[PDB]
RNA sequence: UGUCAGAAAAGUUACCAUAGGGAUAACUGGCUUGUGGCGGCCAAGCGUUCAUAGCGACGUCGCUUUUUGAUCCUUCGAUGU
RNA sequence: CAAAUAAUAACGGAGGUGUCCCAAGGCCAGCUCAGUGCGGACAGAAACCACACAUAGAGCAAAAGGGCAAAUGCUGACUUG
RNA sequence: CGAAUGAUUAGAGGCCUUAGGGUCGAAACGAUCUUAACCUAUUCUCAAACUUUAAAUGGGUAAGAACCUUAACUUUCUUGAUAUGAAGAUCAAGGUUAUGAUAUAAAUGUCCCAGUGGGCCACUUUUGGUAAGCAGAACUGGCGCUGUGGGAUGAACCAAACGUAAUGUUACGUGCCCAAAUUAACAACUCAUGCAGAUACCAUGAAAGGCGUUGGUUGCUUAAAACAGCAGGACGGUGAUCAUGGAAGUCGAAAUCCGCUAAGGAGUGUGUAACAACUCACCUGCCGAAGCAACUAGCCCUUAAAAUGGAUGGCGCUUAAG
RNA sequence: GCCAACGACCAUACCACGCUGAAUACAUCGGUUCUCGUCCGAUCACCGAAAUUAAGCAGCGUCGCGGGCGGUUAGUACUUAGAUGGGGGACCGCUUGGGAACACCGCGUGUUGUUGGCCU
């Protein structure tokens, strides 16, 4: 009967990876966090200074906030069964920015790049996705060596 | 040692490596906040050598150090001094120099001239009014001892000689004593001015004079007399503050394939050919066993 | 008391060993795992035989030292003295307690009747899994009958069921026998105790001369 | 006599049924634990914005009639 | 998977089921068919679709308006099949039943419809 | 191996910035117990080499000798450069050149050790006590300082760094000493 | 203010009382069997000689709750121990 | 334990707390630790001096865990955020 | 686990100068090195409080007018020497609202509204405990709170949730109880002398066997005449020795070498005190066709012992009604 | 082809050796009056010029170690979901999807940004 208290279970949460020990890399202080980016939290253990606490380790939220060395990210975590969006004030080598809309924003750059030129034919622009269609009707040519290469069912005996 | 700490060897940077690099000052020098986006901080590097002085002027950006302004010792020949180019005195010309260098480019030298009546005091430039101030430096050491009265101070006062806001402190400056402090200006004055390397060679002549063709030599060859030197750098503080541009050369244009010698490296045909002959003639030398 | 494993056949948990977290794990008095002509070369002894777990069973140490000393006592009784090397290759590290209740006198109340319970180490086991030797005897091709009965003699003492295998290799290297024979047959085995050395085209390459200066002299 | 304490058994059966609730989405987040040096006369860059059209793109000649900025804004 | 069977429909099979059990939802009620007007009036300004066999196309053959003219069918509360099951809680291709039938779910359907 | 080396040669690669100098002698006297003991052996080295030494501490507790944490057993001092051959062969005619064979460590450096203190030249001189010292020869190449500045630092490689068997060949020639296989 | 969201607090009752409790012991009944014993395999060996006339080590697989624990399910408006 | 987010029980298992600290806090600068090898009179298994290797195998009031090498370790400088 | 930390098993190659002393030698270095240390290439087996690697099922976020690119304004706080930043406030320009499927109407307040705050069962994962119809947890589904169909019976299992009716169609079943097959449907398996066997959960039964029968895998002999049987020898070159219960063809047994041909065993034996013979090999027969073992897993048997009389639910079934 | 200062990623860059090296450089190097610091001009600080096969980033070489990427292990191990499936149990088969890891073999052995120069 423990959680309680702060960085219980984090023996392997706010762990390093395998010889990446050390000195950290000089671009994570470089990186410019404007107010409303979408940012994830994985926590630095080699820097005990602004760590989030571990719930919010994994999660993701968006930047409400920036001052001097940190970022207020607001987070939600489900708290049981209601989801609060929490603000948490956490250090800017506990923070990433997440990939997860710049291959988003890479296809609002290509639903006008190609509704542009489809000023000229007019249809389908297609701007859509579609997910996994049923293949097609297609001619499967063997020439290709013609077959049997017939298997078997057969490995059992040792 | 074999083969089990190699697995769990995690090497140091590269620089950590090759000493360039302190990475405990990296970090704090090129920290810039959070709450002032992406605006850069272009700190002031002076690294000595043995014959050169490079001063420059870089900002953090992560792709890169972005070099704004370089200054070199090598080209103070071009405005009259030709020997000892890692003085304290031939630095206050590459502080100086890398100063006006910048502002004319910024357009920031009508205004901020600087310190043309040099003297060895302290000199912190009050901001030109209808606006805020002047371009901002750091002076970034490296791992240079920062101890009292290094050339790498000798830069920090020829820039903001220039005009640049450098934040100072006189503590460091050669000819501020520790009991106490206790300014002096004149010392640095001298040294400045290059009067105590004119007055070693003013004390040579009487204790040793063969030594002459030993340390000072080459002023003996390009006739540098000791009392010149005085007005050698004086005449030198208006010279820099009249041509500063940046020394751009072009070849045009001959960098890339130059011109013989790519310099392969043993494409692996010839090393698995390499290990045909070194291992066939191998064993038939183990036929001349027989 | 030493219980016997009459009644241990649901067995669940994560194996705490005998470690710097429960010291006072006892001295074994079940030893030794290997026995026979142990200091025999590769080439002496080529077939291996094993003893193979079909079940997935909970093998007990005294289940172990008992099959051992019958396969033992077989083998240098029939086919000679030091003609076998025995390989037990199940070592028994697991920790069976048992809640003890000092219940002398018949008066006491203090120690445990249901609260609480931290045990005493008693037992050693070994997990067994399909498909996974008990032991092997390595001796020659000349014996392998007699091989078998000393094997089939310990089956009954372990509990499961178990398949007597001749296996193909060639001793206990990991050798189809006639992948030894060849890769023997010119440089690349260079020997040892139980084991042979392998292929090796790697690094860097003093010792390929070295075998080439002791191939022709 | 010290019978069942602890237990997530039910307990989310009870909270999927006035469901999992996410929280709302907003136009206008409350500035607030906010960097106050940030808000406090960007409270004034609203309040220095008395017209933003008329007297405005009067602003757009009135500054090139010095022809801007586009220089000195470099360093 | 375990709940459901499914398979692939002939063009018989998209008929008999609107034809015989083909009901139509009209402002969240549920309304027969017996005429082309309760199909015309809510599926022909904007989509194109005004007969039976309209909704038997676009249904059939997948067109654009698929998504109209599949939720504008109710679902379509089928009989108990003639003869029975096979056994409900096996797949089809254990011993039969749930899962994916295939070509199967014609027959079934001649059950059911 | 046999990797081709290909050796070009435009110089025959003599030693000429490869000197085999003098770093430093190291001058250690080993008392055994604090006291004025130390201070009476401490004044002994400003006799012999003008610089005032330092007082080293015993590391460890030992119960056996009576040193504990910091009890300034021993006093040491270091010359480098042209004085120490004042010091060196002032004390190595005292060891009559000829030395012995191992006394010469791998790393180059050798060393040896003489008791009675007075035969450097100093007299008796009751009020201090005779002592026995400490002689140690750090021995070293130009470019030896390349591991030894801050900035930019780096290793000395295997030629240069000199063996056991070129401090040998560097004392059969200066003191002419001789190397006493023993 | 450690009973740590924070009364100011020693026993005994076989002379006992009350409200309840099978949310809770004492015995029966149930499940359980570590403990005892009764079986079957393998055979080191014992038995002058002979492995099983009679035994039978180290192992091994079962049966047996009744002693005996464990348990708290039924009964405390009472199942006589 | 705990079943790869967090949560999670038993008189489950292994321990720790009720303190210590004018530095063991703050910060700059210099420095490299465990051990190992070849050496140097007394001096040995260890005393000290000195060279070479040392991925932290040391040390950090830390119970365990994470973390840390021109440091958060060791030494000095001023210091009281 | 031929990576660290912890274990742990065996050898192999060696630095050596650690020897535990050796060995041929007073110690020897004049040689074998003897072994055990130490080093190096391997090796067996592993970890609730180890881990380079690393799933499945999971956790979070995103998937557009609340948008995307502009233009130049505001700002003291805001930063910059920039009233280009960064936030904000406006005008400009943008085909087809930017996966799928759904919409039981969703949103939001108030009575902080009543009851509740003993739970219990199950798959899967789990801890304690020898075990438990025991103790404690995670997950989802259930009983509580719920009838009805099936499991004879039954809180929970399988199916299915329920207005009042008519008709038709459905997993469990179809010898009789009892609705529906003693199936103009089959192929096999199995004989059980005191529970043959008979539907999940589930109402127990093992290890190990069977020249009981059924199928199967491996190896030999074979159409050179085997297999079986009626028909021959089996003594000995010799109590070599081992050996006196005693080994003369034989307990044990270091040891191990010999008859003859068509063809005979220093030979296993209860103990034939020690001897004899004898006969399961060899091989000439007749026979003249398949024989031999070893192994495997179906059913049945065996293993298999309780107390009122008794339970596939009952009857009863045996080219089944298992 | 390179050289330097400042870097980014932080071993494809490391480690062990071996062998080259034009030119700018970078060094080692010389000295202690000055500024500065040591027990010591070795280190640091400062003045600045008399010889090169050590640093240095390399040019590399290595059937190199490590590290890196691919292949193969392997549709293997495990695992989602299912059954009135099996078996006395332990556990195992199949259905429905998902899908590793060591090793093993092969491959390559830093990539580049800004600013100043050199041209074999």
């Amino acid at each position: 009967t423990n959680s309680k208290g702060y960085r219980r279970g984090t023996r392997d949460m706010f762990s390093r990876p395998f010889r990446k020990h050390g000195v950290i890399p000089l671009s994570t202080y470089m990186r410019v966090f404007k107010i409303g980016d979408i940012v994830d939290i994985k926590g630095h253990g080699a820097v005990q200074k602004g760590l989030p606490y571990k719930a919010y380790h994994g999660k993701t939220g968006r930047i409400f906030n920036v001052t001097q060395h940190a970022v207020g990210v607001i987070v939600n975590k489900r708290v049981r069964g209601k989801i609060l969006a929490k603000r948490v004030n956490v250090r800017i080598e506990h923070i990433h920015h997440s990939k997860c809309r710049e291959d988003f924003l890479r296809r609002v750059k290509e639903n006008e790049r190609l509704l542009k030129e489809a000023k000229e034919k007019g249809q389908w622009v297609s701007l859509k996705r579609q997910p996994e269609q049923p293949k097609k009707a297609h001619f499967v040519k063997k020439l290709e060596e013609p077959i049997a290469l017939a298997p078997i069912p057969y490995e059992f005996i040792a | 040692k074999n083969k089990q700490y190699f697995k769990r060897y995690q090497v140091k940077f590269r620089r950590r490596r090759e000493g360039k690099t302190d990475y405990y000052a990296r970090k704090r020098l090129t920290f810039q906040d959070k709450n002032k986006y992406n605006t850069p901080k272009y700190r002031l590097i002076v690294r000595l050598s043995n014959k050169d002085i490079t001063v420059q002027i870089a900002y953090a950006r992560i792709e890169g150090d972005r070099v704004v302004c370089a200054a070199y010792s090598h080209e103070l020949p071009k405005y009259g001094i030709q020997v000892g180019l890692t003085n304290y005195a031939a630095a206050y010309c590459t502080g100086l120099l890398v100063a006006r260098r910048v502002l004319n480019k910024l357009g920031l030298d009508s205004l901020y001239a600087g310190c043309t009546e040099v003297t060895g005091e302290e000199f912190n430039v009050e901001p030109v009014d209808d606006g805020p101030g002047a371009f901002r430096c750091f002076l970034d050491v490296g791992l240079a001892r920062t101890t009292t009265g290094a050339r790498v101070f000798g830069a920090m006062k020829g820039a903001v000689d220039g005009g640049l806001n450098i934040p100072h402190s006189v503590k460091r400056f050669p000819g501020y004593s520790a009991e106490t402090k206790s300014f002096n200006a004149d010392v640095h004055r001298a040294h400045i001015f290059g009067q105590h390397v004119a007055d070693y060679m003013r004390s040579l002549e009487e204790e040793d004079e063969e030594s002459f063709k030993r340390q000072f030599s080459r002023y003996i060859k390009l006739g540098i007399r000791a009392d010149d030197l005085e007005d050698i750098y004086k005449k030198a503080h208006q010279a820099i503050r009249n041509d500063p541009t940046h020394k751009v050369t072009a070849k045009k244009s001959s960098a890339v394939t130059k011109k013989r010698w790519n310099a392969k490296k043993l494409t692996n045909e010839q090393r698995k050919t390499k290990i045909a002959a070194h291992k066939a003639a191998y064993v038939a030398k183990l036929q001349s066993e027989t | 008391g030493r219980r016997p494993a009459r009644c241990y056949r649901y067995c669940k948990n994560k194996p705490y060993p005998k470690s710097r977290f429960c010291r006072g794990v006892p001295d074994p008095k079940i030893r030794i795992f290997d026995l026979g002509r142990k200091k025999a070369t590769v080439e002496d002894f080529p077939l291996c035989v094993h003893l193979v777990s079909d079940e997935y069973e909970q093998l007990s140490s005294e289940a172990l030292e008992a099959g051992r000393i019958c396969c033992n006592k077989y083998l240098v009784k029939y086919c000679g003295k030091d003609q076998f090397h025995i390989r037990m290759r199940l070592h028994p590290f697991h920790v069976i307690r048992i809640n003890k209740m000092l219940s002398c006198a018949g008066a006491d109340r203090l120690q445990t009747g249901m609260r609480g319970a931290f045990g005493k180490p008693q037992g050693t086991v070994a997990r067994v899994r399909i498909g996974q030797p008990i032991m092997s005897v390595r001796s020659s091709d000349r014996y392998k009958a007699q091989v078998i009965e000393a094997l089939r003699r310990a089956k009954f003492k372990f509990p499961g069921r178990q398949k007597i295998y001749v296996s193909k290799k060639w001793g206990f290297t990991k050798y189809e026998r006639e992948r030894y024979e060849e890769l023997r047959d010119d440089n690349r085995l260079e020997p040892d105790g139980c084991n042979v050395k392998y292929r090796p085209e790697h690094g860097p390459i003093a010792a390929w001369e070295k075998a080439q200066r002791d191939v022709y002299a | 006599a010290k019978s069942k304490n602890h237990t997530n058994h039910n307990q989310n059966k009870k909270a999927h049924r006035n469901g999992i609730k996410r929280p709302l989405r907003k136009r206008h987040e409350s500035t607030l634990g906010m960097d106050v040096k940030f808000l406090i006369n960007q409270r004034y860059a609203r309040k220095g914005n008395l017209s933003r059209e008329e007297s405005v793109k009067r602003y757009n000649e009135r500054i090139a009639s010095q022809k801007g900025k586009p220089k000195p804004v470099t360093l | 998977e375990p709940y459901i069977t499914w398979g692939y429909p002939n063009l018989k099979s998209v008929r008999e089921l609107i034809y015989k059990r083909g009901f139509v939802k009209h402002n969240r009620q549920r309304v027969p068919i017996t005429d082309n007007f309760v199909i015309e009036r809510k599926l022909r300004q904007a989509h194109q679709i005004q007969c039976v066999e309209d909704l038997v196309h676009e249904i059939f053959t997948v067109g654009p308006n698929f998504k109209y003219a599949s939720n504008f069918l109710w679902p379509f509360k089928l009989n108990t099949p003639t003869g029975g099951w096979r056994k409900k809680a096996n797949h089809y291709v254990n011993g039969g039943d749930f899962g994916n039938r295939e070509d199967q779910i014609n027959r079934l359907l001649r059950k059911m419809v | 191996m046999a990797a081709v080396t290909k050796k070009i040669k435009r110089d025959p690669a003599k030693n000429p910035m490869r000197d085999l100098h003098i770093r430093k002698l190291c001058l250690n006297i080993c008392v055994g117990e604090s006291g004025d003991r130390l201070t009476r052996a401490a004044k002994v080295l400003e006799q012999l080499t003008g610089q005032q030494p330092v007082f080293s501490k015993a590391r460890y507790t030992v119960r056996s000798f009576g040193i504990r944490r910091n009890e300034k057993i021993a006093v040491h001092c270091t010359v480098r450069g042209a004085k120490a051959e004042e010091i060196l062969e002032r004390g190595l005619k005292v060891r009559e050149y000829e030395l012995r064979r191992e006394n010469f460590s791998s790393t180059g450096n050798f060393g040896f050790g003489i008791q009675e203190h007075i035969d450097l030249g100093i007299k008796y001189d009751p009020s201090i006590g005779i002592y026995g010292l400490d002689f140690y020869v750090v021995l070293g190449r130009p470019g030896y300082n390349v591991n030894h500045r801050k900035r930019k630092s780096g290793t000395v490689g295997f030629q240069h760094r000199l063996t056991k068997e070129d401090a040998m060949k560097w004392f059969q020639q200066k003191y002419d000493g001789i190397i006493l296989n023993t």
